[PDB]
Order: structure tokens, then C-alpha cells, then sequence
């Protein structure tokens, strides 16, 4: 490419991030924004782990 | 010289654990 700042959208250079999430079968690993909340138990419940 | 396995090289396909059951 030879870039060149005097050229139309379209001809100017744009970066590029891809993000790709994989999950082979790990046991755990990065998050987000949790909040670990106790637990419990022998009570039905909603739960996330 | 060349040899015979019998029954060797079964790996765990992957985690998730699992009981009696004949998965294929």
C-alpha cells in the first residue's frame, strides 16, 4: 500500500483488532465485571457459575 | 524391529466430567 494522506476514504489506512474467545474445555479463566456473591445451599436457587 | 500395541492411546477427549456410560 503505498498510503498517502491526500486519499479518499476508503484508500486510507484502518487498524484492525480481532477478538477471539475460546473455550477448548478449560476449568476457568478471564471475566468480566462480576461480583462473587456468597453462596449457599438446599434451597432452590438461580445461580451462575 | 516392529511391535504390536494391544489396547493403548485412549486419551479423555476432553474435560467435562462423567460416569458408567458407554459414550461413543
Amino acid at each position: 500500500y503505498g498510503f498517502q494522506p491526500t486519499n479518499g476514504v476508503g484508500y486510507q489506512p484502518y487498524r484492525v483488532v480481532v477478538l477471539s474467545f475460546e473455550l477448548l474445555h478449560a476449568p476457568a479463566t478471564v471475566c468480566g465485571p462480576k461480583k462473587s456473591t456468597n453462596l449457599v445451599k438446599n434451597k432452590c436457587v438461580n445461580f451462575n457459575f | 524391529a516392529y511391535t504390536n500395541s494391544f489396547t493403548r492411546g485412549v486419551y479423555y477427549p476432553d474435560k467435562v466430567f462423567r460416569s458408567s456410560v458407554l459414550h461413543s
